[PDB]
């Protein structure tokens, strides 16, 4: 198994920008479908985004759309989320995850997770 | 790091299959592949995956038991299929003995190139290889590949089906193609070994790679098209890929039906090296590995969607690849494409089966029953997996796989011999076009154990197939012989020996001996007719009948003298010297006898007495008588006698002489090739001596008749005597060129003697008729 | 699981060192080694130890670098080795990349069979291999052998060196021993390549191998010694052990000192091979690579004390092996032995030295450098190990020791060329007995590029060395040819051609033409010398003495003659029948002479005219001068001269006939292949008819004598011509034969002539003068 | 490395006899000679016993000699110490070592430990 590390999350104010990173173990992360999800107190999970193996498409949440912008980078072996305006539904925990053998989305059968990060966001 | 297709279980199988093309040209150091296989690649590893699943099923086959595995890509290439077997040992050995469960064994792969160095790596740690299409029969020496395992023979029958199909044709005059490799290379060394024992050439063999650029098939084209149009046919031990650029090069450069082609399992039933360059290879002769259809695998994989697929890392890109689209939400999107797939598209369109199914499950289902078969020969207290099998053994394993004896999915019983090479079948197939626009390979004959069994009427469908790539055509047809250039024995130039010269090498005739005329058909000789004129020739019979008359003459006139000794005539006359002359005139005319007819040992030389006995027999007499009236102008009687017989005494001696000298025989004559005659055997001294004889008798009579000449006694004989001298000496001048100017000699001769004896007898015997008479 | 003797580091490289001895037959199945090896096992071990330790202290090697390393039994045997190349592979394949550290490269084996195999399984992980013993010639190839490099030169040199000695002392039939494996047999097959074309013969090859039973070395020597005492030399390829187990059995069956035997460096200086067994190989000569003595070691190794020694784990059982004891309290005691070691047993007792320890050092050497320069011209951005070197890379290590160009321990600068071969010099030891009970193997010669320089006076001592090994000594001594059995062309048999043959051939002679005669030493012909008569012979003295004897008494009868014309006796006789007698008698003795000189073109047949002329020109006088009288009993002198000169014009007309039918010519007559004569053309027609002629002229003349002999007329010359003519008669008849009867004809036909003159002369010239005169 | 495993001891009467099993794990374990030592509370280490690698000598302390003996097994991988009339000096804790670089007796260099086991005697 490869392992998944992120970074880039924390406290803002409302209304700022941030980038998390999603870093994953081994040398096979070329063929791996990337996807982000959310997860608050008292709730049940939600879905974010995804990102394709190979690149060059991307999918967003109508709640999140239009803002919100990802992209991949194999060389260093991350991807990316470039989070904007800060909306107050982000304080919560963001998930990394990996899925190869996935279906129409949002069907993916996710298999590698990650220990996310908490994103705190004032009033 | 490459992706890799497993499934969990108790044991651990692997397989190398080729998913992907062959790394392209100058490429090859960043190992990077090709496009996707259908039918080489996901196709293969759909039927593993479903066969160790249905055998997991099975009860009676390794009970408590679940069979895992674990494919890897090989691209079709060395490098690759090296790196992915160092991960199979990596897998086992270390991380395994102290990652996941060892290794037992590979299936695959299916090139006679990679699979060599395969088992190289793999024979050192003792992993058994079952290889399910190298066909090559530098892998049966069991001293050096000694792990190494088939479900198909070796190329040994392929070489000797084609020399089969190229001789029954009466093709002569081949070229030669084959892909570098241990699988090209050695075939066609086989194919060059088994074609010169029975007499067929080879213009020029080549040699080229499958990824060789576009322009290295077009100087092939060249150098075989030089040779044009002598050789219509080019034998190929070549791939796939390689007849497809021979194809595709022949399009570009319009060699379309210029000559026919034969190919090897290769291409043997590939409808993926003619798609789309399917007029140029119309009339091509493939041979194929006997295999049937499999129902199991049909059934299960038509209904395989890309949504509800979780085992198979190369099957969405399979799939836009196929249907050339691009799957919206999927993670292998590929948006490189457009005109996303429906949810309609089903595998049953364009579905064509691969045609080594069958072996590849046969070879997984050996190595289940190898690995049943030790377990339950090895450890009978449980059925299961116990403690003394753990770990498995490597070279128990191979001692277990050497004795396999089954059934296969195509209901055949598989066994192979002590060089692992399992017994196979073959099949002819010809592609060509059943319809307009429409073209398919067709079966036409077969081969097992050298029976075949082919369709000349259902090839080229008439009496005119192509024209017979022949060097000469068949010259030597009984008048000329065969000479070659040196250079090459395939074909040569005619020579018609001469007319005297009858067949008796095949190169060369040889003259006939002397007296022996070739034959009509110039096989041998015959000895020339013999020509000699027995009876019919005129001239003959006119000298016959010379020759009666006077005979007729003489006898009358000595019949008249013996009717009364005594006469006034025959009183002044001598009876002895009358005597000697009729007797002379009788031996000439019956030595003109027996000349005439066909010459025999005594004939002839008995002729040859006579011919020079009676001028010696007669001139003594008239001699006498000219030297007694000389003298007048042992007496009398005694002296005439006396002289007379040592003249014939001396004229004897000579003779017997002369044929003592050249003793008489019979012989051949050979005036010209065309020509033989009979003659006796006679030498130009024998001719000569008596002839000088004669001559010098002619003289002395000659003097003596000029001497007496005044006197005009016994009744006036002087005038007859000097007239006979004279005409004589005239007829013996002119008849001595005579024998020594023409081929006639015989019959001038027999004129010459007749006519000089009537003159004599026309002088002396009718006077004294006369005065007998009246 | 086997020890290993490892020391921590930075880089860890590998080696494969014999410590033990081979399996033993039919123990191979259980892999277990024998007795511990002192010179090829331990010294090894320490000279690596201290070796990295040494090159760990040097400042300008690797700085901030430590080198460790990890040694390993191999037992000479193939197997062995190959599980611990397996567990090289092991520690560094999978554990180190994600155990110990990798492994970077091997030092070893040391025989051309094991490290082929080793080779083979380390190249498909790249990891580079140094031999330092593995001196054959199948290593060299670069496409197959691709990361193997070598300290020393091949073996393709030490076979010219074999032969280069075996032919400078003119050795030709000889045996041929070599143990079986890739070192004896390739270097056996150059052997014979390079001894044929040297015209050297092999009388029989043979094949053993080293670990064969005590029974199968008695069957070599008994087919060995088969050839005795023809071939007394044994060539050998044999490794250490063969040649050990050879001079056991020639021991056990008596054979010390029966032939000389021939090895390569595997017993090159190995007192280990005739240790116990030193009588039997004195005589043998033996190559050996040039490596001289490394003090370092020799001052490091021998203070080592099992006691101190916590890094070789094969020490202690090495130190109960070699001082025969049992150590009390040690962990590895080993009480099968008595008699404990004291605590003075020191190591300089009987110390050997290593012969080949140079190369081990300098292969370490070798590694340590292609490290440090790939370092230094990979990394030049720090001096230490970088994160560009992590991991190191195969190919860049190989790509980098392919370049090394440093100097070794021995003070020789160490550059190996593209194929891994570094260059080498031999030494040609030989084993002899300095001293009572003392032997030793002492140098004597060298090789270097082909310059043997050895001593021909330091072996054997004197002239007389071993006898030749050879089958035919060098019987062709010029005249005798050479002849095959055809079994073998090394010796054959010999045949003396005849002594009218001349060497030729060295196989074959051939006989000369006829008239030459062979020289005194068979190496051709000369033209035998003519043998004639120069008037020397007591017989052609007596001749021409009484030739001049006539000559002068017809010269007086001649001048007495003509000094008066008008005699009585001129007067009766005819002056021309005299002349013409005297003419006849002159010219018959010049025929006498001009014959007895040597032959000519013309002078023979000037001789021949005379003899045949003179009695012709003689006769006719005296037949005219009988025939008148006979008459009696163109008139008068002209009727004698026209009859004169007609018998003188028949004459010459008849000798003209008789030399255009036989031209005049000289000729060397051939009597017999050892005498040659000189004799004139001399057609016996042409001899005979003058014969003739004279008998009928002398059947003429004794007829016409004996006719009118009553007649006392001319002073009774009819008594006179008649006892002439009978006299000449009779000599004629008995000299005919006297022709066919001997060799002296030339002496017998002037005698003959001279005294048929001379009869003559004295009868008739005399009267004349007396008549004259008194 | 390989590991060392002790059993057999505990607490018996005074006098008894006992057998102390001491195992080594790995396959090298035929070339490894093997000690037995003692602690016991308020003293310092003492030497008891040894074996050497190959068997077939053995060396007994003079405070415990002539009546405690030893035995080596390398089929099954162990050494067997068998204690007979167990003394009271007895009550402490034995200790299982491995040494093959060692030099004459009582110097081995040992490298290779074990937790031991811990004999009670009773009065
Ligand atoms: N038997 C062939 C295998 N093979 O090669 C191809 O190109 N197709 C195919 O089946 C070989 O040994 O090379
Ligand atoms: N160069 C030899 C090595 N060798 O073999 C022996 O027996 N001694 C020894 O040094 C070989 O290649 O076999």
């Amino acid at each position: 198994q490869v392992q998944l590390v992120e970074s880039g999350g924390g406290l803002v104010q409302a209304g700022g920008s941030l980038r998390l990173s999603c870093a994953a173990s081994g040398r096979t992360f070329t063929s791996y479908a990337m996807g982000w999800f959310r997860q608050a107190p008292g709730k049940e999970r939600e879905s974010v985004a995804a990102i394709s193996s190979s690149g060059g498409s991307t999918h967003y949440a109508d709640s999140v759309k239009g803002r919100f912008t990802i992209s991949r980078d194999n060389s260093k072996n991350t991807v990316y989320l470039q989070m904007n305006s800060l909306k107050p539904e982000d304080t919560a925990v963001y998930y990394c995850a990996a899925a190869m053998y996935g279906s129409r989305w949002p069907d993916w059968e996710y298999d590698y997770w990650g220990q996310g990060t908490q994103v705190t966001v004032s009033s | 790091r490459r992706v890799v297709a497993h499934m969990p279980g108790d044991i651990i199988i692997g397989a190398l299959f080729s998913v992907h093309h062959q790394p392209t040209v100058d490429k090859v150091h960043e190992r990077k592949c090709g496009a996707v296989r259908e039918q080489y690649g996901i196709q293969r590893v759909e039927a593993m995956l479903h066969t160790l699943e249905r055998i997991n099923s099975d009860p009676t086959l390794l009970p408590n038991i679940t069979l895992g595995c674990e494919i890897r890509d090989s691209c079709w290439h060395s490098a690759v299929a090296l790196e992915q077997s160092i991960e199979f040992i990596r897998d086992s050995l270390i991380s395994s003995e102290e990652s996941k469960k060892p290794i037992v064994g590979v299936i695959g792969p299916g090139s006679s190139s990679v699979a060599i160095q395969v088992q190289n790596l793999l024979q050192l740690f003792n992993i058994p290889q079952i290889a399910y299409s190298a066909t090559s029969m530098d892998l049966s020496d069991k001293t050096l590949f000694k792990y190494f395992m088939r479900v198909v023979p070796s190329d040994a029958q392929q070489a000797r089906a084609m020399v089969d199909i190229v001789k029954r044709y009466n093709w002569t005059y081949v070229s030669a193609v084959h892909t570098e490799g241990n699988y090209g290379e050695s075939g066609m060394e086989a194919f060059k070994d088994m074609s010169a024992k029975e007499g067929i050439c080879i213009a020029h063999s080549y040699k080229i790679y499958s990824n060789a650029g576009e322009q290295s098939f077009d100087k092939l084209l060249k150098k075989l098209t030089s040779h044009l149009p002598k050789a219509r046919v080019v034998a190929c031990f070549c791939e796939g890929m390689t007849v497809r650029g021979l194809l595709m090069a022949m399009r570009r450069l319009g060699l379309a039906g210029e000559f026919l082609l034969l190919g090897s399992d290769g291409w043997a039933d590939r409808y993926d090296v003619t798609d789309g360059y399917q007029r140029e290879a119309v009339g091509g002769i493939t041979i194929k590995l006997q295999s049937p259809d499999v129902k199991w695998f049909d059934d299960y994989y038509l209904k395989l969607r890309p949504e509800t697929n979780h085992r198979n890392p190369w099957f969405q890109e399979f799939w836009q690849h196929r249907f050339q689209c691009r799957l919206e939400g999927f993670p292998q999107e590929n948006s490189k494409y457009n005109k996303t797939c429906n949810s309609s598209l089903t595998l049953k369109t364009h579905h064509v089966q691969d045609s080594k199914m069958g072996f590849v499950i046969n070879a997984i289902y050996s190595m289940a029953y190898g690995l049943h078969n030790m377990q339950m020969s090895l450890c009978p207290g449980y059925a299961g997996l116990c403690d003394a099998m753990k770990p498995i053994d490597g070279r128990k394993l191979l001692e277990s796989l050497m004795k396999t004896n089954f059934t296969g999915v195509s209901g055949d019983t598989i066994l192979f011999d002590e060089n692992g090479d399992s017994p196979g079948r073959y099949e002819i197939m010809n592609f060509k076009e059943m319809g307009k626009d429409y073209f398919d390979y067709i079966n036409v004959g077969s081969w097992d154990n050298g029976e075949l069994k082919m369709d000349d009427d259902e090839v080229w469908s008439k009496k005119s197939n192509i024209i017979r790539s022949v060097c000469s055509e068949p010259c030597e047809k009984g008048q000329i012989k065969v000479i070659r250039k040196g250079e090459v024995s395939c074909c040569w130039t005619c020579t018609p020996c001469k007319e005297n010269e009858y067949v008796f090498d095949e190169y060369t005739c040889k003259a006939c001996q002397l007296g022996s005329w070739p034959t009509d058909d110039l096989t041998g000789c015959d000895l020339i007719p013999v020509q000699y004129l027995r009876w019919g020739d005129p001239e003959p019979i006119a000298a016959v009948v010379f020759a009666c008359l006077g005979l007729l003459a003489t006898l009358f006139v000595t019949v008249v003298f013996i009717i009364y000794r005594d006469t006034p005539v025959v009183k002044s006359s001598s009876r002895e010297l009358c005597y000697i002359i009729l007797a002379g005139i009788c031996l000439g005319y019956l030595c003109t006898f027996c000349l005439i007819a066909k010459p025999k040992q005594i004939y002839c030389y008995l002729q040859r007495i006579g011919i020079g006995l009676s001028p010696a027999m007669s001139y003594s007499a008239l001699v006498t008588k000219t030297n007694r009236i000389a003298r007048i102008l042992f007496m009398s009687a005694c002296a005439q006698l006396v002289i007379a017989f040592i003249l014939i005494c001396i004229q004897l001696g000579i003779i017997v002489a002369l044929f003592i000298m050249e003793p008489p025989d019979i012989m051949h004559d050979y005036p010209s090739i065309r020509e033989v005659y009979l003659i006796c055997n006679t030498t130009n001294l024998g001719v000569v001596t008596p002839l000088g004889y004669n001559g010098l008798l002619i003289l002395s009579c000659t003097f003596y008749a000029f001497k007496t000449r005044n006197v005009p006694a016994n009744f006036n004989e002087a005038k007859y005597i000097a007239f006979t001298m004279y005409t004589t000496c005239i007829i013996w001048l002119a008849f001595v060129p005579i024998y020594f100017g023409s081929n006639y000699k015989i019959i001038t001769m027999c004129f010459s003697v007749s006519l000089s004896a009537t003159v004599a007898l026309g002088c002396m015997f009718v006077p004294k008729v006369y005065i007998i008479l009246a």
